[PDB]
């Protein structure tokens, strides 16, 4: 496999966005998921509607701003038939009437696939194979709200006890030697002015660190 | 060339 | 008008460009423009490339690593009847020999379209209808050089003597009142590793800050 991967570098992924105070990381994981997969597929990049899988997914088991699970939204768009655009079912940040409408949607998919659980080996091979990759980690410690730069170790992290989705774009290595300081490179949803400009480096083969190979998946379109 |  | 714009989200913009050592924004901004408008017309993103314009634009007037302008550009697409792709005459950051081959021409374009100069309303008004905009800014400061988030605001900037050439991708504003704290989204050509993910957020109507609004334009195709 390759020693980098940053699928940011390729057209699969779109701006930073902002959950606010909303606990949707989980639509925001799945929809930067299939954005790539969608764009993988058409070469079209496209924004997703959020809004559209906080509103219309309790049928699945997901629960809106309380909280959901990327795989769930996956089964939403499968039972569904589609998802909206963005553009056309706006972000507002808390939990709403379903809106959906087929004649927006521009997405679909099948189902998904699960990476093996707890293997950071075939989550690095689903990373540079398949395209950004969603994922859960513990999210729960201070360290992580006030993150600026550099790679992300945090002692106290559970690789069990997941509160947050995000999305694994890449991954790499600081330094000159690719075996030494690797980290995956995520996509979080707390907009642009969190993190590094919205992302985080994390460390990577240091015992699936924070959980990042627990339970990761994608759509399949 | 003023643009650079 | 909408209260915001980003075309990054319908799939118009392709990842950040670094041109390195070379004074060749100009073309960066003229193949952002025309990367928007070629995906407008045709449904396909594909990227364009810079070094075309800096080694053969010199006839319009241009100076490649030297400087030059985005309508010279246009104006050269226009009169040489295409543009070749960034794979097919990669960027090198140097001057170096036209080699525009017609048979890898991805682009045309049948002159351009000016923005009223000076004018804010104007250019939210084209980044609305058109897609991305070429403009010319004041960029001269180390506040730019080191901006890292947040609406931009330089007391030293001039809305009349600008030295670069950035792409408008949109407009938006921060809060939930649609008419304050406005900003444009411009992004830049200094590699993803500056800025916002290589983006920044300018500050709009207040008074052409910077001079974006002074010298805009953007491809016929
Ligand atoms: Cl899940
Ligand atoms: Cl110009
Ligand atoms: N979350
Ligand atoms: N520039």
């Amino acid at each position: 496999l390759p020693k980098s991967v940053d699928w940011r570098k390729k057209g699969y992924v779109t701006p930073v966005k902002n959950q606010k105070q909303c606990g949707s990381a989980w639509a925001f994981s799945a929809t930067g998921a299939l954005e790539g997969q969608m764009f993988r597929k058409t070469g079209k990049l496209v924004s997703l509607s959020e809004q559209n899988l906080v509103d219309c997914s309790r049928p699945q088991g997901n629960q809106g701003c309380n909280g959901g699970f990327m795989a769930r939204a996956f089964q939403y768009v499968k039972e569904n038939g589609g998802l909206d655009s963005e553009e056309s079912y706006p972000y507002v940040a808390v939990d709403e009437i379903c809106k959906y409408r087929p004649e927006n949607s521009v997405a679909q998919d099948t189902g998904f696939t699960v990476v093996a659980p707890g293997k950071e080996k075939a989550l690095m091979k689903a990373v540079a194979t398949v395209g950004p990759i969603s994922v859960a980690m513990d999210a729960g410690h201070s360290s992580f709200q006030f993150y600026k730069s550099g790679i992300y170790f945090e002692p106290d992290c559970s690789s069990k006890n997941l509160d947050h989705g995000v999305l694994v774009v890449g991954y790499g290595f600081e330094g000159a030697n690719s075996q030494n300081s690797k980290y995956w490179l995520v996509k979080n949803s707390w907009g642009p002015e969190w993190g590094s400009n919205g992302y985080v480096k994390i460390a990577k083969d240091k015992n699936n660190h924070c959980g990042i190979a627990t339970a990761a998946s994608y759509p399949n379109v | 060339k003023k643009v650079l």
